[PDB]
């Protein structure tokens, strides 16, 4: 979608809108059967043709033909917290896709699945809580970037993942960090490298 | 200002390895993540691998792993990168680059390229010939030489405008190659154009004063 | 990986005018991408960076949008300088990945090659080979055929051709071919010729000697 | 200074007659003998006569005495020999000469001589053509023109040296003339090299340009 | 009359050597003969008078001697303007009389003809006639041949020759000689040659061209 | 060319002191004659049995005979014969006079006793003048009736048609002409003169 949108709802952009029930663009871009296109009349401008239940336009619960697609049809692909959409039959959106369950692989399995979102830390589908890795001194380590774990409210016991304890719940793997997450304690940023980039106080 | 100068050309038998070199100046060499990237004549960009000079941590592509070694010398402020067992695929043209504007970086500057030739063929030098036929079109012949690149410059670089020098051509082991200058009736023959070759592979060079047939 | 295309592969355009090309990413990468000019036998050279944003030094007719999996570098106004191949490359995860280019031309009025033909030297002769070269110089637009005539025979042997890319100032493209052969081959015949076939003329342009 | 200025080349038929003139300057016209001498192509002096212009007596060889008539304006300070019934054997060169030094005088100042022809012929201009192939030799070929002479030079007179204009060859009533230049190889083609041929009996003037040939 | 002859008919002599002309006359004349030096294309210029006597702004190096019937003009020492032809004119008695002249030749160092072949020129052409010529530039001694030839047979008919005298600054002798045929004929053959036979060489100095 | 003249054995030419002078040795054909690079007395003297030497004169052969008496050695002057040989001498002797009043110097004057002497005038008994302002007359001869000036007239005159016939004799170029005032020119115009 290259450029900028007018952000006006206009009848002849491919999007549904108030007072409008479908639209298919002006009649140069029209492939649609079901909808009568932009540059025809008002009062039809932007409205089902008669006999025509739904416009693909509308949503893709509706066919090419016109028809509401039957109920358990698949409109939408599964999320990493969610499952497929499917079509309740009696429109043409794709209604919410459902939730996976909770503590399911997230974010690249960096948080985890809480009411089909994305959350907290893998830390706590092992009952650890997340915590920074922290520097010595001025001085910076890999680990900046590393999702770290603490034994819960015991900051002490902030390690890697990968390290020899978590060993029980991690097996020695580092995970690492999403880029752009907050690093050393919220004084820098962790870039495609997976290094914690020093960012400016006082923002 | 920033600047990345690189190692000239290697050529090197199949087997065999290279350390290419990038030298970093105009910048705190230690701040910025170093590139490699690898092109083959002519085509795509591959990007190999990545260096942080101040640890000296490195990403390499998978593909490249069992290829390439990067290391800095955080003191010449120098970056190297290892190719080992060399064969033919490896042959191209290689790049540093500084990494820039982050957390996902562009490549903000880059070397001039050192382009890597893997072949068992031994270095041979250009023989050098004069083509000689309002303006007139005189050339250089340059013959039957390996490997890459030669240099073709009339008097001296004087000559500057009207010259084509074509791409080199590879038949069996030997390149050729022929240079192309026009220039007006009036200084030829009356005035002299001269082409200077030079095959810095065998410290070869050349001046052939073109003459008339 | 993150696997990107351009489109289209090769584009053409006439001076002051307006080219725009494309660059598709095979997941989101937001605006992590980045758009690269190289010029013959030139290094990479840094154009726009995530993906509208502009590189201090870049002309201003130079820009760029997109987002998501979809990214647009622009020209406004062309000049022939700008004849060079276009790379996008993504920067959202490593390895990273750079579309496989897209080649500009810039349009010009046509052009017939200037056609030379030159004979073996006498250093060369001397040395015991003999090679005939033939340009085709300064034509536009690209496509052309060259052909060998040794007494009016047609020779596939011993050819080996060479095409310039496009001329920066001149916007036109060059051709050398070259002939070579044994100095005994060679002084079996007479007349050696070379024949250039190019959309400017009907008929082709033929350029000769005999060996004197 | 002392000058015998000539008439300027005559053409003439058999059977006519020509007037050629001798003005003297730089001298008392009146106080020296002034005499005429033939000369025939490339051939011996011939002494005419003389004439003394104060009383405008007169002496002839007797071999013209048949031929030649000679007078005086004192006036104009000229001198006039009359040649009349003329035949092929009048074709010659003319002087005029002051006697000086007596008693027996030498023939001390000349003029330029006047050529007269005598001829059926009729008058024709020159085709002028180029001629072209460390130095190079360039020319231009005067062809089938009539009466003598030519005059070639060779850009407006800026090139002199390196020059051969050749002696004049008849073949039935018209003259072939070639000349010749001889510049270094970087002026030409490179600047411009020029013969200007004039034929004054004509008025004909041609400039020719030479220029390279296949 | 009184008559004059003079001895030799030429005479040739190196630069600074000296040189001397003989004149008879076929009666006792005293001293009553004068001399004149005349050059090409020249009138005649009064050298000597009353026979051994100067003429002012004369060079000192010429003299005369003589009385009676027998008289000499002197050259001590020569130089290359000195190429003329030299008369003796007597006064004793009119009609006065001229010897018939005896002609100098300046001797030089050898040189060989430079040679030039021209074909007929377009104007030429068009007009329907073709003439080929040949120069024979600069030689020394004087005497040479020519020959045409047409595709390798000898031409001896349309050939017109010329001679310079000797030239003053150079000590030379030039030659030009034209072949003039009708358009037709020239247009028959191929190959024209013109070739000279000089001192200078065993074999003829030959230049060529074919019609092109 | 300019004579030495000295006396020497020799020049070709015979002198007191020397019978005959044929040159040095190899300039000396002479087969009656000794040369010059011959002893002291065989110097320049006739070699033996022979009459006398063709350097010495005209009147000797080639073969060193005396001419015979007849025999032409020289030739007519103006005013003189033919020299003859005596038979007894290499030289030729001094040639006999012509008559008097033969014709001399373009038939200005007239031969006595062998010379070449005052003017053809005399030969009718008339006597030279000089013609006094026609100006082409100044350069004719003229005469007069003897002892009377006012005769005079030219050569060429009506006046002396008995004598002259009516042709003109004119002047010498170089003869003094109008009294005194001038001298004649080769064409015999009249050059005043000054001194
Ligand atoms: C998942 O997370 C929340 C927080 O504990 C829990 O209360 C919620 O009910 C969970 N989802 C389900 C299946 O209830
Ligand atoms: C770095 O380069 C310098 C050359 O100036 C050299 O002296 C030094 O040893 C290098 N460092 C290493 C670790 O090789
Ligand atoms: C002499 O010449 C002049 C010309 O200036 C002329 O006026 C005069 O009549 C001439 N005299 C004769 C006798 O022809
Ligand atoms: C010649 O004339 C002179 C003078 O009258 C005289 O003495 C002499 O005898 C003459 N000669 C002859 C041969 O009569
Ligand atoms: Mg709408
Ligand atoms: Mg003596």
């Amino acid at each position: 979608p290259v450029g900028l949108a007018s952000g006006q709802p206009i009848c002849g952009n491919g999007m549904v809108e108030q007072g409008e029930e479908c639209d298919c663009g002006y009649s140069d871009q029209c492939k649609d059967e079901c909808c009568y296109d932009a540059n025809q009349p008002e009062g039809k401008k932007c409205k089902l043709k008669p006999g025509k239940q739904c416009s693909p336009s509308q949503g893709p619960c509706c066919t090419a033909h016109c028809a509401f697609k039957s109920k358990t049809e698949k409109c939408r692909d599964d999320s990493d917290c969610a499952k497929e959409g499917i079509c309740n039959g009696i429109t043409a959106l794709c209604p919410a896709s459902d939730p996976k369950p909770n503590f399911t692989d997230c974010n690249r399995h960096t948080q985890v699945c809480i009411n089909g979102q994305c959350a907290g830390s893998i830390c706590e589908k092992h009952g650890l809580e997340e915590c920074t890795c922290a520097s010595s001194d001025g001085k910076d380590d890999k680990e900046l970037c590393h999702v770290c774990c603490m034994k819960k409210m015991e900051p002490s016991t902030c390690a890697s993942t990968g390290s020899v304890q978590w060993n029980k719940y991690f097996l020695g793997r580092t995970i690492t960090l999403q880029p752009g997450s907050p690093c050393n304690d919220f004084r820098g940023y962790c870039d495609v490298f997976m290094r914690c980039r020093g960012s400016a106080s006082g923002l | 200002q920033v600047q990345l100068e690189e190692s000239g050309a290697e050529l090197a038998r199949p087997g065999s390895s290279v350390k290419l070199s990038c030298k970093a100046s105009g910048y705190t060499f230690t701040n910025y993540w170093l590139q490699w990237v690898k092109q083959r004549t002519g085509q795509g960009l591959e990007w190999i691998g990545a260096i942080y000079p101040r640890d000296g941590d490195a990403k390499y592509s998978q593909k490249f792993k069992d290829k390439a070694s990067l290391t800095v010398n955080e003191s010449s402020s120098t970056a190297y990168m290892h190719l080992s067992a060399l064969a033919s695929e490896d042959s191209a043209v290689y790049y540093c680059a500084r990494a820039n504007y982050g957390l996902y970086y562009a490549m903000d500057r880059w070397g001039q390229g050192t382009s890597v030739t893997v072949s068992s063929a031994k270095t041979t030098p250009p023989s050098v010939y004069p083509l000689a036929p309002s303006m007139v079109t005189l050339g250089c012949l340059v013959k039957g030489y390996f490997p890459e690149p030669v240099t073709v410059t009339w008097n001296s670089g004087s000559l500057s405008s009207g010259v084509h020098t074509f791409p080199a051509v590879l038949q069996s082991d030997l390149y050729t190659l022929s240079s192309s200058v026009t220039v007006p009736s009036s200084p030829w023959p009356s005035e002299t154009v001269t082409c200077n070759v030079a095959h810095p592979a065998s410290s070869t060079k050349v001046d052939k004063k073109i003459v008339p047939r | 990986d993150i696997f990107l295309t351009q489109s289209p592969a090769n584009m053409s355009v006439s001076p002051g005018e307006r080219v725009s090309f494309s660059c598709r990413a095979s997941q989101n990468i937001g605006t992590n991408i980045h758009w690269y000019q190289q010029r013959t036998n030139g290094s990479p050279r840094l154009l726009i960076k995530y993906a509208s944003e502009s590189i201090s030094g870049i002309p201003s007719r130079f820009s760029g949008s997109g987002s998501g999996t979809d990214f647009i570098l622009s020209i406004n106004t062309v000049e022939s300088e700008d004849i060079a191949v276009y790379f996008c490359q993504q920067s959202n995860r490593w390895p990273f990945t750079f579309g496989s280019g897209t080649k500009l031309e810039v349009i010009r009025a046509d052009a017939a090659p200037t056609v030379s033909i030159f004979p073996p030297s006498s250093e060369q002769l001397t040395s015991g080979g003999a090679s005939v070269v033939c340009f085709l110089n300064n034509f536009y637009p690209k496509d052309i055929n060259v052909k060998w005539k040794i007494d009016g025979s047609e020779r596939q042997n011993g050819v080996l051709n060479s095409w310039t890319d496009q001329d920066s100032k001149d916007s036109t493209y060059s051709m050398s071919s070259t002939l070579t052969l044994t100095k005994d081959e060679y002084e079996r015949h007479n007349s050696y010729t070379c024949e250039a076939t190019h959309k400017t003329s009907t008929s082709p342009i033929v350029k000769s000697f005999n060996r004197n």
